[PDB]
RNA sequence: GCUCAUUAAAUCAGUUAUCGUUUAUUUGAUAGUCAUGGUAUAACUGUGGUAAUUCUAGAGCUAAAAUCUCGACCCUUUGGAAGAGAUGUAUUUAUUAGAUCAAUGUCUUCGGACUCUUUGAUGAAUAACUUUUCGAAUCGCAUGGCCUUGUGCUGGCGAUGGUUCAUUCAAAUUUCUGCCCUAUCAACUUUCGAUGGUAGGAUAGUGGCCUACCAUGGUUUCAACGGGUAACGGGGAAUAAGGGUUCGAUUCCGGAGAGGGAGCCUGAGAAACGG
């Protein structure tokens, strides 16, 4: 069992494996861990099945009926009961954190582009980290930038180019998952670019450029970070 | 002589000379554009993509054909003794006919979708 | 050079139980001056007798189960390869060491008290100017 | 059949001969079909489950492109002229990539007359090719893999590349 | 799934690289180019053979389209349009595409001129081929619209396919750094290619992987290469023991095999012993 699920070692031998999906499997949190295990909505594994078939839960504007469905970082998980909307966000200590958001904030998500090329018949396209490929983006949108997604359609309402001095979340590596808003961008052999980070206590931290997820300007983040 | 092999040498063209930039601040030399060598394995004007390790070292042996040997000296740190050890790593690399190489020749290469059985790096800069 | 850039669960893992030495905290409970939530009398003892009364570790770890059972509404059970040690070797740790519900197994230990504290352990005043600021 | 396991041959420093494992399926190799000129037979191979490859073994017609006018006309195939890797292939008339052949000049001839209004050296092109139009046999080269696509596709010789190969043929 | 035989830059551990590759499933994008064709399996009906079989024999049945730009014009308001033309999918090879402007800069004769510097802002399909692939003889809700009123003509929202791309589950190689003893192993390799070049082949693909032809190189006192390893020893691989002093369990070994050899076939995956 991985670290970031907050499961106990107790209650049963085998760990619930993730399904293949949009997110990476080691980055994923399955919905069985999301409902009965951390949010404590269900008790048995079969009780997760009754919730999914009745279509209570919707993840990122889709029905999303699967027990081991992979949910990852920055995923709007809308539950039709209680009129409450949930957004997954990683916690500094090594784990995931379920977070309350608003209806307007459940409309948009942010997404890191991983690769951009020129599609067929002369069409630009960007590929997000959640695998949402979008036709005709802004040519300003280039590699490692975030993308604000409409989720009513697949359209792009805001875009933030990668420039030094903007509030960055880390997705990967040792120092994974903090604020720290940038020091600069380092070059190294093999790429291995180390986009440096100085936190609220102004301490240098080093992860890869692959792990960099721009969650806002210096000052404003675009989403409601959980305060605690 | 250009056409000295048994087959006619040409670029695939994927001036009568087609160029491209290998990137990362490695400039296209005069020998690349206005030259005579074909060299499909060359970073510029060829069919390789420099991605992966961009490393540096010292060329120590040049007596091969179209390829050279980089010696990569460094210092190891042993934590038990709290001493140092002098080391080196003789790495053979493909050289392109744009760079004037003999013994010496501080060099820079790039990882190039391994060419031949030990060659993973092709010469992109010689100083 | 080369760098690992690998995430570690073990560095984020809590190590509180590794250096936690029981006689040190018994000084704490007297010098804490907070109350300490003692249970009732007959609520302690195990099986009308035979099992010695309760360890204060035992009313902790059993409390951890009841705090876990009221959250998940379910129970945990007779699972055998863990039970064959942790019920045999634990209830014999009672009869070897606990006397009247209070543990005397501390005092035969070779685990020494110094290795927890160790002149504050790390962040030690190794230089002269470090020693002046602890006087501050 | 053919195995591509890199262990058995020696190291850079001379360490050798482990036989850590036996030959397995993903390190596979199959066999060349030395294709000839005859009535076209199409071969079938199933490769990695979903994909397929086209072995070629006898080839009658193929598509060749005339490089000066940029037009493409399907070509009847007669004989093999030159190949650099091994001249055993030419004397057995075997087609591979970069193989010099002889073709029929009449399909490129029929395009030249009724579209333009001229004959073929009895609208100006090279001198070394125009003398070959009266011969009825033009020289062409292969730019496809018959071992993979199965087709005999290629290019006719023009320019200085013409002068390179005709120097070899004398 | 079980059982037999011990590997030292190998495994493994992390790390890349996949613009070097293949991928069933997962997810996200994406296609304007006859109220019903023609076949076909049997079961069955009955006759038999065969020591025997999940063995067998013979017989009779069931052109039109629409969109893109051009717009003569007419008309001022929601603006609307005649006709001028232009466009297959996959697969295969060859060919083709993939200097400037605005002023706020500056000059001026106050009319404008100038892009030297700045500020912004633009750029960087043809011709053929194919044992012609697809272009839906697919399903559910809504039942509406026009007239020559026939059960005609037309028309909404989906779902499932299906091409290609991306995604993930993989797998394949790969980058790099990190293993125990040893000079009573100093040369090792080219003595199954060793080092590389180029060309072909093979493969999912890189590639001396294989083979032609061409050069004589590789690693090394910084220890190559060779030897010993009882490599039941080791891996924080992983929690663990809230004082048993450093305890536990779990996972990982590495390889081969299914009477022995050898060759093959399906499948995303096996060189599969329940062929």
């Amino acid at each position: 069992a991985p670290h970031h699920w907050l499961l106990d070692k107790l209650s049963g031998c085998y760990a619930p494996r993730p399904s293949a999906g949009p997110h990476k499997l080691r980055e994923s949190l399955p919905l069985i861990v999301f409902l009965r295990n951390r949010l404590k909505y269900a008790l048995n594994g079969r009780e997760v099945k009754a919730i999914l078939m009745q279509r209570h839960v919707k993840v990122d504007g889709k029905v999303r009926t699967d027990t081991t469905y992979p949910a990852g970082f920055m995923d709007v998980i809308t539950l039709d009961a209680t009129n409450e909307n949930f957004r997954l966000v990683y916690d500094v200590k090594g784990r995931f954190a379920v977070h309350r958001i608003t209806d307007e904030e459940a409309s948009y998500k942010l997404g890191k582009v991983k690769k951009v090329q020129l599609g067929k018949k002369g069409v630009p396209y960007v590929v997000t980290h959640d695998g949402r490929t979008i036709r005709y983006p802004d040519p300003n949108i280039k590699v490692n930038d975030t993308v604000k997604i409409d989720l009513a359609s697949g359209k792009i309402t805001d875009f933030i180019k990668f420039d030094a001095g903007k509030l960055v979340y880390v997705t990967g590596g040792r120092n994974l998952g903090r604020i720290g808003t940038i020091v600069h961008k380092e070059r190294h052999d093999g790429g291995f670019d180390l986009v440096h980070i100085k936190d609220s206590l102004d301490n240098t931290f080093v992860t890869r450029l692959n792990n960099v997820f721009v969650i806002g300007e210096q000052g404003k983040p675009y989403i409601s970070l959980p305060k605690g | 002589t250009v056409q000295s092999e048994r087959a006619f040498q040409k670029q695939p063209h994927i001036t009568k000379r087609w160029y491209k930039n290998a990137g990362l601040g490695f400039k296209t030399p005069k020998t690349a554009i206005e030259g005579s060598y074909i060299d499909k394995k060359c970073p510029f004007t060829g069919l390789v993509s420099i991605r992966g390790k961009i490393l540096t070292g010292t060329v120590v042996s040049t007596k091969m054909h179209r390829t050279i040997v980089i010696r990569r000296a460094y210092l190891h740190y042993i934590p038990k003794y709290n001493r140092y050890e002098k080391r080196h790593k003789n790495v053979p690399v493909h050289v392109s006919p744009a760079f004037r190489v003999q013994v010496g020749d501080i060099v820079t290469v790039g990882q190039c979708r391994p060419i031949s059985k030990t060659v993973r790096f092709n010469v992109v800069k010689v100083s | 050079t080369h760098f690992e850039d690998r995430f570690d669960a073990r560095e984020h893992k809590d190590r509180s139980n590794k250096s936690r030495m029981q006689a040190m905290e018994e000084y704490i409970r007297e010098s804490s001056d907070q109350p300490d939530w003692s249970a009732s009398i007959g609520a302690d003892i195990v099986n009308h007798g035979r099992g010695g009364i309760k360890s204060l570790r035992d009313t902790e770890k059993e409390r951890r189960v009841t705090s876990f059972e009221e959250d998940n509404f379910t129970r945990l059970n007779i699972t055998n390869k863990a039970e064959k040690r942790k019920q045999k070797q634990r209830e014999r740790n009672a009869r070897m060491n606990v006397i009247g519900g209070e543990d005397f197994g501390i005092f035969s230990s070779k685990r020494k008290l110094e290795d927890s504290t160790s002149r504050r352990g790390a962040k030690k005043t190794r230089s002269a100017w470090d020693r002046a600021q602890r006087r501050l | 059949g053919i195995s591509r396991d890199s262990r058995h041959k020696r190291s850079a420093t001379g360490a050798k001969r482990a036989q850590f494992r036996k030959k397995r399926k993903f390190e596979l190799g199959r066999q060349p079909a030395n294709t000839k000129i005859g009535a076209k037979r199409i071969h079938s191979v199933r490769t990695r489950g979903g994909n397929k490859k086209y072995r070629a073994l006898r080839i009658e017609t193929g598509n060749f492109s005339w490089a000066s006018e940029g037009i493409s006309k399907k070509t009847r195939i007669a004989g093999v002229v030159y190949h650099p890797s091994n001249n055993e292939l030419v004397r057995t008339n075997t087609l591979t990539k970069a193989a010099i052949v002889q073709i029929d000049a009449t399909p490129f001839r029929q395009w030249f007359e009724a579209h333009y209004g001229q004959t073929l050296g009895k609208a100006k092109i090279e001198s070394s090719v125009e003398s070959q139009f009266s011969a009825g046999r033009l020289y062409a080269c292969i730019s496809s893999r018959p071992g993979q696509s199965g087709r005999c596709d290629g290019y006719i010789l023009e320019g200085e590349e013409l002068a390179f190969y005709l120097r070899r043929l004398t």
